[PDB]
RNA sequence: GGAACUUUACCAGAUCCGGACAGGAUGAGGAUUGACAGAUUGAGUGUUCUUUCUCGAUUCCCUGAAUGGUGGUGCAUGGCCGCUUAUGGUCGGUGGAGUGAUUUGUUUGGUUGAUUCCGUCAACGGACGAGAUCCAAGCUGCCCAGUAGAAUUCAGAAUUGCCCAUAGGAUAGCGCAUUCGGUCGAAUUCUUCUCUGCGGGAUUCCUUUGUAUUUGCACAAGGUGAAAUUUUGGGCAACAGCAGGUCUGUGAUGCUCCUCAAUGUUCUGGGCGACACGCGCACUACAAUGUCAGUGAGAACAAGAAAAACGACUCGAACCUACUUGAUCAAAAGAGUGGGGAAACCCCGGAAUCACAUAGACCCACUUGGGACCGAGGAUUGCAAUUAUUGGUCGCGCAACGAGGAAUGUCUCGUAGGCGCAGCUCAUCAAACUGUGCCGAUUACGUCCCU
């Protein structure tokens, strides 16, 4: 044998790495957003996260199941042991990973830079996002590389507190001239539910209650 | 006995040659505490994921 | 390892890979893949497995993803009836990822 | 009269703090005896590498950290007894093993 | 990036195709694969020949294009990191001012580490950065312990009073005397110590026959207190950039180079370690605030074993360690018997700096300092130890070095310095790094002379 707690602990964040990884090349065009999974004695149970659910399950769960073929020979889970389910983001704006997936696709249709970038910040705030920020980065002109970044918004970019309220990811864009780099951040909406923003106070708002 | 001779020492399984990351197969700079076996770049990248934290 | 892939070890992984829609092995040159086939199982090496997989990735028939040393080799529309006319099978058979 | 050890761990505090409450709530509805909750010490495992891809520049590092929260809960009760207290929907990532004190 | 092989990218050779696919030849009257023996050969390597067997349609033969590459180009790139830059910096909107570039905002004054605040004001309103947030450490509440402990009862066992040493000082005690974690005793009672999820606690809070004071923002001493100023130490850290580094992390990547006697891949052997020398960092010293020999008391972070495989039939073994033997005679070994998945075994974690009224040896000398170089024996890790892998033993010590010119690094409190220990690299090997605890100061708490 039985492993220790610390390698188990090891062990099960290194299945989680893994699981993401091959889950973000193949979802890659379905705006996976992310994944969690739970574990009993009876089976484990792997919900993913996307914005077109209709083309991560196929015609009758096609896909769904060869994804679920594809994590049971990996991993070696036995028949009945392993499950996935499939849901939609509340809010696809609020996603950075959605965001940043449909970001790549427009710069991979010869899209112009400013269109894509400023297209995706217009749809972010449309959203209710306190702020957003994506950066485009590499042969974007000619053969000299230059980083351009559009914001619009709130951010916070220092202390603890932005690892909750700012949802980031970056992508790399494979074109013909070379390698195209796009970061999106964007500023969650502090809301009482924990799906969509961290549900704390701003670390530095101070609210006086009014009296009564 | 060409087949005999093939790949005959990667066979042994010691030394840095028979270990590589889980990840990118690199035979360099591999983090072998608590059976990670993950790359130090590679590691960086996927602390998050695997669940470390940069606290102080 | 040989390449050279024994005719009962290709259609042992043919059937495995029409009755589950998927294979997955890992990228390591001297390393042994198991595989069940309506019970027990059966082993080929990796390399083997890897190239005939490359041969049908090349004729358009599977969709070849590879994520941290692992192939995840599905067949396509093509793959499924190229794989029901080499294996023999009825036009009724279908990889479990398709049956109801 | 036997005596079962519930033993929670998980690398999230709150998580393992519910779950922990949960189970002592459950445990006294069936009005059991209870030993703890037990806060047993808890592990951080430390990981210092170089922050640089290359070797250029100033040698800093990163500090990776993960901690490792484990609660043990003992009951005086039958195993059917323990797996219905067991019997609920847990938090992602919490373990909870249930072994048979000697 | 502590390279024996591998790693490895370099050198001398030798294999394999890991050239998919397509098109065209041959082709079950056989496309092809693999081989015993004897030669070739570094090879008891079918790599090639002689010789035939073997497998059968997977290949092979030719053209194209593919593939792989620690091949180039970091001056084509992504990502990451470093640096400018550890300081207090940065940007719109609308309004004002200029033909404009631009400017105001963003400020003369005081204050703050702070573009931190208070005032002032052609601005007003905001957004970052700073602060706040976060993580540890110090004090503390609740909760909690058959993985932490304590106290008290009985029961067992031990010392027990006259004693003053080879010369024997100083240092508490003067209703019930102490001690025994194997006494591998048995029961009650508890959380003081330990563990810890969420809390509490500190903020210029209180004072001043202070400073400064129209005010305000504040400062200095002293209280309170575990803690008295960003509590302490970290992490994070804007906007602009640099032709800084990385194509030697990746199935990151454009272009280009090689591509079947290959720059792919594997195997064998060398090299990355070579030494008239120069330079940067570290270790050990030059001794008596010492070296040996003995004895005592005594930490904290931490690490520990395996599979879709091997045997039994889910379990065992790998990893760490304790105890015992080896031992009717060196170390290092070698062996058993247990334990530990790690608050459970190691473990009451006997670290060494340190201490010793140890009545110990040495006595100022390149000397019992120093331990570099080198010689013989033996053991261990490994498939392989020669170019000593690494310990252990006896020798060498006559190798310099007796405190180091000009120059130069780091540092303000549990800090410098000194001392070890663990992790990490790791089959074996630490003078490295990342952490940890132990003993613990001098000096200043200032300035803009130098940078
Ligand atoms: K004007
Ligand atoms: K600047
Ligand atoms: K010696
Ligand atoms: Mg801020
Ligand atoms: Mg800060
Ligand atoms: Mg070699
Ligand atoms: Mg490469
Ligand atoms: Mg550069
Ligand atoms: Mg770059
Ligand atoms: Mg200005
Ligand atoms: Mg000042
Ligand atoms: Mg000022
Ligand atoms: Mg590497
Ligand atoms: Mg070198
Ligand atoms: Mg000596
Ligand atoms: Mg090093
Ligand atoms: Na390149």
């Amino acid at each position: 044998g039985p492993l220790s707690k610390k390698r188990m602990i090891i062990r099960d964040g290194v299945f989680y790495a893994e699981l993401f990884e091959f889950l973000k090349r193949e979802l890659a065009e379905e705006g996976f957003s992310g994944v969690s999974y739970h574990v009993t004695t009876l089976r484990t149970e792997i919900v993913i996260k996307a914005t077109k659910t209709r083309e991560v399950l196929g015609v009758n769960g096609r896909r769904i199941r060869e994804l679920t073929a594809c994590i049971q020979q990996r991993f070696n889970y036995k028949e009945g042991k392993l499950q996935l389910y499939v849901e939609r983001v509340e809010v696809r704006g609020l996603s950075a990973m959605a965001q940043v997936e449909s970001l790549r696709f427009k710069l991979l249709s010869n899209l112009q830079v400013r269109r894509a970038a400023m297209g995706i910040i217009r749809y972010v705030m449309e959203s209710g996002a306190k702020g957003c920020e994506v950066t485009v980065g590499g042969k974007i002109k000619g053969q000299r590389a230059k980083s351009m970044t559009f914001r619009d918004g709130y951010m916070i970019k220092s202390g603890t507190a932005h690892k909750s309220f700012v949802d980031s990811a970056c992508r790399h864009c494979y074109m013909r001239a070379g390698c195209i780099g796009v970061k999106v951040k964007i500023m969650l909406p502090g809301d009482s539910t924990g799906r969509n923003g961290p549900s704390e106070p701003l670390p530095d708002v101070i609210t006086v209650i009014e009296p009564k | 006995g060409h087949l005999d001779q093939w790949r005959s020492r990667q066979k042994i399984g010691m030394g840095k040659g028979a270990r590589c990351c889980v990840i990118c197969s690199n035979q360099k700079a591999l983090i072998r505490k608590y059976e990670l076996n993950v790359c130090r770049q590679c590691f960086r990248e996927n602390a998050e994921h695997i669940g470390f934290t940069k606290l102080r | 390892m040989s390449t050279y892939v024994p005719k009962p070890s290709r259609d042992n992984v043919y059937r495995f890979f029409f009755t589950e829609g998927v294979i997955a092995c890992k990228k390591d040159r001297m390393g042994t893949w198991t595989g069940t086939l309506g019970g027990n199982t059966f082993t080929v090496p990796c390399i083997q497995v890897m190239q005939l997989m490359r041969s049908l990735k090349s004729r358009n028939l599977i969709k070849e993803q590879y994520a941290w040393r692992h192939y995840y080799w599905t067949l396509n529309d093509e793959g499924i009836a190229y794989m029901r006319s080499y294996l023999h099978l009825a036009p009724s058979a279908m990889p479990n990822t398709q049956k109801p | 009269g036997q005596t079962v050890r519930l033993t929670i761990t998980s690398r999230n505090a709150k998580a393992v703090e519910s779950v922990t409450s949960q189970l002592l709530t459950r445990a006294r509805d069936e009005k059991v005896t209870i030993h703890g909750p037990v806060r047993l010490p808890t592990r951080t495992l430390k990981i210092t590498t170089r922050k640089t891809p290359c070797g250029n520049g100033t040698n800093t590092w990163d500090t990776f950290e993960l901690k490792i929260y484990k609660r043990i809960i003992d009951l005086h009760a039958p195993t059917e007894q323990v797996k219905k207290i067991t019997s609920f929907t847990m938090e992602s990532g919490v373990d909870v093993s249930i072994t048979i004190l000697d």
